[PDB]
């Protein structure tokens, strides 16, 4: 990203291609190291009745 | 469904003729591929800067054991022993005895770090969370034998990085 | 004295130019082989170490046991070893070739390849990491720049 | 004083050779989206220091040779023969002013095949042999086209000394009236110096060590460099202003430096020929066109009322 | 006739018989990575034996695992859920790239085309971090599990494989200005190791070794498995049968993961990531600390594991480097009574003297190649 | 990034370019300030060899003009 | 021209480092000049630099202390020197670093981290921990044949 503008149209030029654009390495756009916590379901047999384990 | 990746019919008109002639001879294609090795010469290199720099890792990755202690430092585990059995390359030693105060404890806790495929079945199974993998990766060694880890190697590696893998477990527990 | 003066700089000269140009011969057997090549892959670049990523046994200074070493594959690098030309270091990587790892309790496994050759550095894992097996070549130069070859020559 | 100048010849020569190789390790990490040499010394300006203090002091290891005297001889006809090839290079005045410069460069680079084919016999290993044998038939081959290519340039520039080069390009390099050459007089280097894609010694063996494999190297890379710098002189002639001499210095060597780089340029660009496809790429196609290249060049010059002057 | 000891992953001894620059002969001498995983199997319970096989194809970890899986879920009758069975196409198609750059870019570095390795090698590095981020390993992630995953993705994985995988088909683009037309790489593969639809059959080959001759087979379309059958894409055939084609094929199956794996980070539903079924599948941790039956379930599946119905099964995949399967006998114990991995590039190397026939020295390096050879798998 | 090669290249280059300065200026050092006289061919040497017959320091580049006439 | 932008940013690193000094004694000991923004640092002397706008693995460094635990790390640094707190920031295991988030303290966490103590007299040894298994009988101490 920290190419001049003189450098980017050199190798645009030779590859052929608009490298600026798809980068190969990563800046700002990757995920945020930190998440906030996450809350995962539950499956389909978490339940309180009509789930006696020889029906499945 | 399919696609043909290589079944084309060149053009036999002068035109298309003299294009390979040209390309034969001139070694265009080559001259383009002098192209794209050009271009990578001038985009900034992905080497970083080791051991100034480092790559990233997540709160699960698998590295140098440890044994943890609850907040009052009391020993976690109890062993119970689901470590060792569930371990895929049975590189866990474990004996236990009740300890001085009545406390079912270790009295022999092992991991050979050279049968250890580091695949983190042991924190799985382990009901308290009492061994863990931590985040070092940085412990190689000059010798065979300081590999073959015994108890009090591994609880100095826990009270040695406790801080971190609490915050670990604590950004991880939640997908367990 | 000058004299010791002189050979403990001597010494640092050899030792820096012997860590400063390691040239490995990778024993590329099984998995561990892939994080080696991550490690000369652009993210590290052992190269830029003055590691190069592949130099002929003869012109070799360092043997990266990188993989599964079995039984009909002992005599082989043993071979390899004996023909490489001094100062020669051995790099024992990843949980086979430290102690047979996950294969430890095979017929057709030899249980660490320190059984074969000697072995200068281990580096634990199943792979390590392209950073962790860095740490440990890195760990190797370290010991280089501690031997004193010199020191002792002059002491004899 | 005249000492002083071989010396300020050869030592140039092997400091080049040493940072050719940092160079060539740069150039080529930059094409494969990383650094290479930047830890020992600041950009790796130490790293070739390193290397040669390195291999130095490396053990010796030579195997029972065959022949003691032939051992020996290898390395010392590779090294001495790599730095004769400089003294009649005009930069832009030659060491020796030799009027056949151009053929005495023939007929000395014909002799360094001999290297490979006594490396081959001191091995003591029939396959080294074997292996010494396809090079030497490889570097043969390609003194064929190199030989006829440079037979035809020099009837533009009317004689065989090397200074007489510069003045035939005064007005224009001579890539111009004859690029169909400089193609395949460079491409003819590469594989006389056995370089990518051309590099079937190293391919071959893959599917000497210490000081000894230094000095093989060594007269290697001399080779490389020198090659290139015939190449700019041939093709790319640069103008001499008598009074700044230094003009022509600076000129020259960025042109024989670029032609350098290119060389590392193509061997990170394209994979390797087979043995009989570089075989079949001399004689089924640069022989013919050289040959009617060769006869081209001849009439040209007549047809045109274009003949140089011998002197 | 000439005899050599040793020409040209892992490690190979070849025997081979020459006449000049022809090989005559071609004789691999393999074993010198047989670990005796078949053996170890039987002492492990399953979960103990997944392991095992990321380290066979070990470019393929997490389609070697799925495999397994899918041979145990066969033997326990039970099913993985949608979700968990949605990651496992999606990760087995970022391993199918993992394996594919593996195989083009050695390939072209063994021929000495070595810079496309270091370019894509990159992309490698960060796919190991997709592997670092849900399994906390880079290569053995021992992640896919018979009855589903072993965790849910992380919060925000998914935004940076579409990051990835946005970029990655102009990696593929520069891979082939570098290869498919230049004419050095085309003399190296074109018209190497030509193998008819027949032979290919009959000598056992299976994925691109067979795409390569015509043949129009594909176990994801014609015996498809998790969710292959909700995605669209395409299959790449050949029309010479050469080492060129092959490469094609295998260039363009890179193409067509990019685009399952867009299908994949679209449909990718909600819901639990294994088994709701805890005889099989370990309780989450905050049940196994509050219920006794939990902790039970758990207790007994890390030490007895769960016992699997006496049976056999074939179960086969279509990985990276073909026909992956297993042939995993059930005795009705927690531990397996056999289990033979069969390894597709096993058959491929004992084709190798039929492919090397009436060919140059060299062009034994460009036909391993094409074959995509991992002794991991050939020795187990 | 890329400019770091520069340095190797410039300690390349002035390798290169010492060996034609040192020459240049060393001929002119021992030849009076002027070009090594270049005699290629038979007539060329006889007027050098006149040149130091006449010079009367047997130097070759010791040139002798209208003061001597 | 941008060669002149490029140029000024090549002597702003110079000044950034304290002068010339300072710009030189990073090149050599970490063969990297460039600039970044101090996030804190540690008991032994490590200093963390980030800058966002590299690309990702670049953006976070450590310059190490030139002296730990008594060993001088002028030239000798290892990775094995980050302590804990700091390397899960480093690593990028999380997004804040030990002064935003300190970790949880601990009477047992060690005050004092160790590096890699591998080839040196701190080495680990390993040895069994658990004591004899049988009791031999002890003859008597006095005469009765
Ligand atoms: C030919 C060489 C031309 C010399 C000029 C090079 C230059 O200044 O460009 C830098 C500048 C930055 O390039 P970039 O890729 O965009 O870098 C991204 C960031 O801006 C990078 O910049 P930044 O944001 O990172 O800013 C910080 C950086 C900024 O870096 C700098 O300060 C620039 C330092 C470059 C100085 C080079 C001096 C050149 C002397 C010529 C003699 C040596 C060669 C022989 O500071 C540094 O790190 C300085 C470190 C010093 C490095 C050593 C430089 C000296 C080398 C020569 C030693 C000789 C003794 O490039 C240009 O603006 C283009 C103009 C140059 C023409 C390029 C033509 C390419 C060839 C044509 C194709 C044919 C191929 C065959
Ligand atoms: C011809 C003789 C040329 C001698 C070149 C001397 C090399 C100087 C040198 O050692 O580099 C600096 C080096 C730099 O130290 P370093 O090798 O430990 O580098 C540390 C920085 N990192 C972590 C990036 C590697 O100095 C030394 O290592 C001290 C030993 C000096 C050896 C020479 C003594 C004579
Ligand atoms: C008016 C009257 C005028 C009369 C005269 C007119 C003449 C002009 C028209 C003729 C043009 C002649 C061209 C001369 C160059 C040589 C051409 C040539 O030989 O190319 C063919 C050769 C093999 O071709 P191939 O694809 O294998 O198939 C042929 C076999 N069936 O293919 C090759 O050689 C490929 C080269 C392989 C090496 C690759 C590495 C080099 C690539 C980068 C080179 C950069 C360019 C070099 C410039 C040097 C400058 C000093
Ligand atoms: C297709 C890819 C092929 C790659 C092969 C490698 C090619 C490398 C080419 C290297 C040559 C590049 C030229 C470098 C110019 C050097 C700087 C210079 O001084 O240019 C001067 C030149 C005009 O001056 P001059 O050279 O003296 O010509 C007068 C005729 N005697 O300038 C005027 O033109
Ligand atoms: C700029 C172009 C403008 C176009 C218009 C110009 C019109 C005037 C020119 C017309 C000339 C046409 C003559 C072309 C003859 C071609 C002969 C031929 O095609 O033979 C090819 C073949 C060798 O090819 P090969 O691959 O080894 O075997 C074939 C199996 N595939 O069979 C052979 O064995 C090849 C023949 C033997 C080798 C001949 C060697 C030629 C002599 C070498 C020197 C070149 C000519 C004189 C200098
Ligand atoms: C087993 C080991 C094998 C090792 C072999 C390695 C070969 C090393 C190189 C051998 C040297 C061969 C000498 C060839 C020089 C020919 C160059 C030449 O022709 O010019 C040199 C000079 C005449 O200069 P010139 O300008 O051409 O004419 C006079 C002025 N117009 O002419 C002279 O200066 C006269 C010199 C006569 C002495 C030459 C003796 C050569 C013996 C070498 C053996
Ligand atoms: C370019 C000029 C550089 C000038 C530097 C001058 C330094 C002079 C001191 C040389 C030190 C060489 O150091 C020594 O080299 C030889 C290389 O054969 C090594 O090898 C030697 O010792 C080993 C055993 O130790 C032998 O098995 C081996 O056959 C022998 O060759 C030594 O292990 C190493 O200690
Ligand atoms: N091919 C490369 N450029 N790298 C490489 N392996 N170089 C060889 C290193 C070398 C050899 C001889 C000498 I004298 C020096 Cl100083 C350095
Ligand atoms: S990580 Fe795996 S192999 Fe290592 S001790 Fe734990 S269960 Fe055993
Ligand atoms: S570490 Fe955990 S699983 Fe292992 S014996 Fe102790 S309490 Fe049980
Ligand atoms: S130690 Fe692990 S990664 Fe390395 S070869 Fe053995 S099983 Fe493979």
């Amino acid at each position: 990203a920290s190419a001049t503008r003189f450098i980017q149209w050199l190798r645009n030029w030779a590859s052929g291609r608009d490298l600026q654009a798809k980068l190969q390495l990563r800046y700002q756009e990757i995920s945020k190291r930190t998440q906030p916590p996450p809350k995962l379901p539950v499956g389909p047999s978490h339940k309180l009745s009509n789930n006696y384990y020889c029906t499945r | 469904t399919y696609k043909y990746v290589n079944l084309r019919e060149p053009s036999m008109d002068m035109k298309s003729v003299t294009d390979r002639a040209a390309q034969t001879l001139l070694w265009t294609e080559l001259i383009r591929g002098l192209g794209m090795t050009l271009s990578y010469l001038f985009r900034e290199p992905a080497t970083i800067n080791y051991p100034f720099e480092k790559g990233p890792l997540s709160p699960r990755f698998r590295g140098e054991h440890a044994l943890r202690r609850y907040p009052s430092g009391e020993e976690r585990c109890i062993a119970c022993k689901l470590c060792e059995a569930v371990c895929p390359a049975q590189a866990i030693t474990i004996e236990a005895e009740p300890r001085a105060d009545g406390s079912r404890r270790t009295t022999r806790y092992d991991i050979d770090m050279t049968k250890c495929i580091y695949c983190g079945f042991c924190q799985e199974a382990c009901p308290v969370d009492a061994i863990v993998e931590g985040p070092n990766f940085e412990f190689s060694t000059e010798t065979h034998e300081e590999l073959l880890y015994n108890k009090e190697k591994l609880l100095n590696n826990g009270d040695k990085w406790e801080a971190e893998i609490a915050a670990n477990i604590q950004a991880d527990y939640l997908y367990r | 004295s000058r004299g010791e003066y002189v050979v403990a700089k001597l010494d640092d000269l050899i030792n820096w130019a012997r860590r400063s140009s390691l040239w490995p011969m990778t024993f590329g057997l099984a998995c561990c082989a892939v994080e080696m090549m991550h490690m000369a892959a652009p993210r590290y670049d052992m190269d830029r170490f003055g590691v190069v990523f592949r130099a002929s046994p003869r012109q070799s200074d360092v043997m990266i046991v990188a993989g599964t070493l079995t039984n009909k594959m002992a005599p082989a690098l043993r071979k390899v070893y004996d023909q490489m030309p001094e100062p020669r270091y051995v790099v024992s990587m990843g949980s086979c070739a430290n102690g047979g790892g996950y294969y430890h309790y095979s017929y057709s496994v030899v249980r660490g390849c320190d059984r074969i050759v000697p072995v200068d550095i281990y580096v634990p894992g199943c792979p390590p990491t392209a950073e962790a097996l860095l740490y440990g070549i890195l760990q190797l130069q370290k010991k280089i720049k501690r031997e004193k070859r010199l020191r002792i020559w002059y002491r004899r | 004083m005249f000492m002083i100048n071989i010396l300020m010849l050869i030592i140039p020569i092997l400091l080049a050779v040493a940072f050719l190789t940092l160079v060539e390790r740069k150039v080529l990490g930059y094409m494969q989206l990383r650094k290479g040499p930047n830890v020992v010394g600041p950009y790796g300006l130490l790293q070739p220091i390193a290397d040669a203090i390195k291999l130095f002091i490396k053990e010796p290891l030579r195997p029972a040779t065959s022949s003691a005297s032939m051992f020996i001889l290898a390395p010392i006809m590779a090294l001495g023969l790599a730095l004769t090839m400089w003294i009649p290079l005009p930069m832009p005045y030659p060491l020796i002013n030799m009027n056949l410069g151009v053929l005495f460069m023939l007929a000395m680079s014909s002799l360094a095949v001999y290297s490979i084919l006594w490396s081959g016999w001191a091995s003591n290993s029939k396959y080294a042999l074997i292996g010494a044998l396809r090079a030497v038939a490889q570097t043969i081959s390609y003194e064929v086209t190199l030989a006829i290519i440079l037979l035809s340039v020099l009837l533009m520039s009317g004689s065989f000394t090397l200074s007489t080069l510069i003045t035939t390009q005064e007005q224009m390099w001579l890539i111009l009236p004859a690029w169909p050459l400089a193609m395949m007089w460079f491409i003819s280097t590469l594989a006389e110096t056995n370089r990518a894609p051309f590099d079937l010694t190293e391919g071959e063996s893959e599917l000497y060590a210490a000081g000894p494999f230094a000095l093989f190297f060594m007269a290697e890379y001399a080779n490389i460099i020198m090659m290139n710098i015939f190449t700019a002189i041939l093709f790319l002639g640069t103008s001499h202003n008598p009074h700044m001499p230094e003009l022509y210095t600076i000129n020259f060597t960025i042109k024989s430096l670029l032609l350098t780089m290119s060389f590392l340029w193509i061997r990170a660009s394209y994979p390797r020929f087979r043995y009989d496809q570089l075989m079949h790429l001399l004689w089924k196609n640069f022989l013919p066109l050289t040959l009617a290249l060769c006869m081209w060049h001849v009439s040209l010059p007549i047809l045109t009322s274009g003949i140089p002057p011998q002197t | 006739n000439l005899t050599l000891n040793f020409g040209p992953h892992g490690v190979l001894r070849l025997v081979m018989e020459l006449s000049g620059e022809m090989v005559r002969k071609c004789d691999p001498h393999i074993g010198l990575l047989h670990r005796g995983t078949e053996k170890l199997i039987e002492y492990k319970t399953y979960l103990q034996a997944l392991p095992y096989f990321d380290r066979l194809d070990y470019v393929s970890m997490m389609c070697n695992e799925q495999a397994y899986s899918l041979a145990v879920e066969k033997l326990l009758n039970i099913r993985p859920p949608p979700r968990a069975q949605w990651i496992r196409v999606l990760f087995g198609e970022i391993t199918r790239l993992l394996n594919h750059i593996m195989a083009v870019t050695t390939h072209a570095l063994d021929i000495g085309a070595m810079t496309p390795f270091f370019w894509m090698f990159e992309e490698r590095e960060k796919m190991f971090e997709f592997y670092e981020r849900v399994s906390g390993a880079r290569m053995h992630a021992a992640y896919v599990r018979p009855g589903g995953v072993h965790q849910d993705l992380p919060l925000g994985l998914m935004d940076d494989i579409y990051e990835f995988s946005k970029n990655f088909s102009l990696r593929i683009d520069e891979l082939e200005e570098m290869l498919t037309n230049n004419r050095i790489w085309r003399n190296r593969t074109v018209d190497i190791g030509i193998v008819t639809a027949e032979d290919a059959l009959n000598y056992g080959f299976s994925g691109v070794m067979l795409r390569g001759s015509g043949i129009q087979w594909d176990l994801r379309k014609t015996q498809p498995y998790d969710v292959y059958d909700q995605v669209e894409f395409d299959v790449p055939i050949g029309s010479r049968g050469d080492c060129y084609d092959r490469y094609l094929c295998r260039v363009e199956e890179m193409r067509q993961s990019i685009r399952i794996i867009s299908q994949c980070l679209n449909k990718m539903p909600p819901g639990e990531i294994k088994v709701d079924d805890a005889k099989v599948s370990p309780p989450k941790r905050a049940e196994m600390k509050t219920s006794m039956e939990s902790l039970i379930h758990h207790f007994k599946l890390y030490t007895e594991g769960y016992q699997v119905p006496p049976g056999a099964t074939y179960t086969a995949i279509e990985a990276p480097k073909g026909e992956f399967g297993v042939y995993l006998v059930s005795d009705g114990s927690s531990r397996p009574y056999r289990c033979k991995i069969k390894a597709p590039g096993f058959a491929h190397l004992a084709g190798l003297d039929k492919m090397s026939k009436g060919h140059m020295l060299a062009d034994v390096v460009a036909i391993i190649g094409t074959q995509d050879i991992v002794f991991g798998e050939v020795d187990r | 990034m890329w400019f770091e090669v520069l340095p190797g290249i410039a300690v390349m280059g002035v390798c290169l370019f010492i060996p034609g300065m040192a020459t240049a200026r060393i001929h002119r050092f021992s030849n009076g300030g002027k070009e090594k006289r270049v005699a290629h061919y038979p007539y060329q040497w006889y007027l050098m060899e006149r040149d130091r017959r006449v010079s009367g320091v047997n130097r070759s580049y010791v040139s002798k003009g209208l003061e001597n006439i | 021209m941008e060669l002149l932008q490029v140029l000024k940013r090549g002597l702003q690193q110079v000044s950034g480092h304290g002068g010339l000094r300072g710009y030189l004694r990073v090149l050599f000991r970490a063969n990297d000049v460039r600039v970044g923004t101090l996030v804190g640092e540690d008991k032994y002397g490590n200093k963390y630099y980030e800058d966002n706008k590299q690309f990702f693995g670049r953006h976070r460094w450590v310059i190490y202390t030139t002296e730990m635990n008594g060993k001088n790390t002028f030239w000798d640094v290892d990775g094995s020197m980050v302590p804990p707190e700091w390397h899960r920031w480093l690593h990028c295991m999380t997004d804040d670093p030990p002064t935003v988030k300190p970790p949880t303290a601990r009477k047992f966490i060690w005050t004092n981290h160790k590096f890699n103590l591998s080839g040196t007299p701190q080495q680990y040894v390993p040895y069994s921990t658990t004591r004899k298994k049988i009791q031999e009988w002890v003859p008597p101490s006095t005469p009765y044949k």
